[PDB]
């Protein structure tokens, strides 16, 4: 069983397998690349969400802020006796209008709130999507080093059957020589 | 006639001749409760909302008929004193028109008063729209709601914990309305009316005299747009009005036929045909 014809066999099937776990480590290397850039374009997304979210949140802000100002000249109106009689008859005159202009600001700030609405359903989205990708950057980079520990470990076996060789090699030549001066 | 006296004598014979045969109507349909409402509300769940005039028998009259149809009843929410009187409309609409409002669900932007705007976050929160595009919101959201709304006084609800999503609403009120507390009857008209696109159907049901105004159901009855969009009784005093409320609760779930029932003003029929 200990021939050179073995060893070299033995050799060549040793160097395959390190052949192999080289080629997944190239292979994994790319992963690790591309998952780092998804990460970077969703991390980008994240970013412009909050943004959008930021946006949406202000204009809710001033909605509300109109509403409040509105109310503040009714409230601010309202605040002698033929004076008196004049501010009840000017305050029922523009009541209606007063109604009017109120749900005007009403609808305009509930539609503010919708479009926050949708926009922090899209942070959230745009959050889980970032988190997705650092999972999928972590995933194969610990991929990689555990491919990248089984090729070190491989590289270590041929070395060691290669020097086997090698010095198998080293000894026939060596012997041929002694027979061959006799 | 001038005999007065053989006058109150055979008044008062017919009189309790009457209330005995009503009696015995009311023990019969009592008895036969379960037999009208079969298989009405299977696999189906209602949410049941109360206002302070509402009575307790007219509540758990509803909720012992909705089992008897094989339905359940996910929650009573009782809507308080400070939300029907209507004088914490702007504290009410801000509560509503806030990030309670779950994320990517869209609040209603055509009726902007207290009652519509608190009854489509509240149709948001506890019902299941008809449309399978539409949001489904988790517990977490739906128990978002309902503590922003209770910690601010507008509502009041059991159980506390793990409401489910309810198919159709019912919303029960008392009867006649004082004049004084008029803003009740439109406040509640409005909250039902848009609790109806959110889930399959609601009913507006009151006891004798809601069909009156200033009073809910009369309210809606007699306006064009919520007379269309919701189903009233005007009578869940009597038995005969607590299981029409179960009755038309199947045809808004089943078609979304809207009705009209009860024995007061503008009420089409008794029951359902």
């Amino acid at each position: 069983t200990d021939t050179i014809a073995a060893l070299i066999a033995d050799v060549a099937k040793a160097n395959q397998r390190l052949q192999d776990l080289s080629d997944e480590v190239q292979a994994e290397q790319e992963s690790v690349n591309k998952a780092m850039v998804d990460v970077e374009t969703a991390r980008d997304n994240a970013a412009a969400a909050e943004d959008d979210l930021e946006v949406s949140q202000r204009a809710v802000k001033d909605a509300n802020a109109a509403i409040a100002a509105a109310q503040h000249r009714f409230d601010t109106f309202a605040a002698s006796p033929d004076e008196i009689i004049a501010t009840v008859t000017a305050a029922k005159t523009l009541s209606a209008s007063s109604q009017a202009v109120m749900a005007n600001l009403q609808r305009a700030r509930t539609e503010r709130v919708n479009t926050e609405s949708a926009a922090r359903l899209a942070k959230q989205k745009a959050d889980k999507a970032a988190a997705d990708a650092k999972a999928s950057q972590d995933a194969a980079v610990a991929a990689l080093t555990e491919t990248r520990r089984k090729f070190d470990e491989q590289r270590e076996e041929v070395q060691r059957l290669a020097a086997e060789r090698d010095a198998a090699q080293a000894r026939l030549q060596a012997a041929r020589l002694v027979a061959w001066s006799s | 006639k001038r005999d007065l006296y053989t006058q109150i004598d055979r008044l008062t014979d017919q009189r309790d001749a009457l209330r005995e045969k009503l009696s015995a109507a009311d023990n019969f349909d009592i008895q036969v409760g379960s037999r009208i409402v079969h298989d009405a509300l299977v696999g189906k769940s209602v949410v049941i909302f109360r206002t302070p005039d509402a009575h307790d028998d007219d509540i758990a009259a509803v909720s012992k008929i909705v089992g008897q149809a094989g339905g359940a009843v996910t929650a009573t929410v009782s809507l308080t004193q400070e939300f029907v009187e209507a004088n914490s409309a702007e504290k009410l609409r801000s509560v509503v028109n806030s990030s309670i409002l779950p994320a990517g669900s869209q609040l209603s932007t055509k009726l902007v008063d207290q009652g519509s705007q608190a009854g489509d976050l509240l149709g948001i929160a506890l019902l299941s729209n008809a449309d399978p595009a539409a949001p489904t919101v988790e517990q977490a959201q739906r128990d978002t709601v309902l503590a922003a709304l209770r910690e601010t006084g507008f509502i009041t609800y059991q159980p506390r914990d793990r409401i489910g999503t309810a198919n159709a609403t019912v919303v029960v009120t008392g009867g006649a309305l004082s004049t004084d507390a008029g803003n009740q009857g439109v406040s509640v008209a409005r909250f039902a009316a848009a609790l109806a696109p959110r889930g399959s159907g609601t009913l507006l049901a009151g006891r004798d005299g809601s069909a009156n105004r200033p009073a809910a159901v009369a309210v809606t009855r007699a306006d064009a747009d919520m007379a269309a969009e919701i189903s009233t009784v005007d009578d869940i005093d009597a038995e005969p009005g607590r299981i029409t409320v179960i009755l038309a609760l199947h045809d808004l779930i089943n078609g979304g036929h809207v009705g009209h029932y009860g024995t007061g003003h503008g009420a089409m029929s008794v029951t359902v045909s």
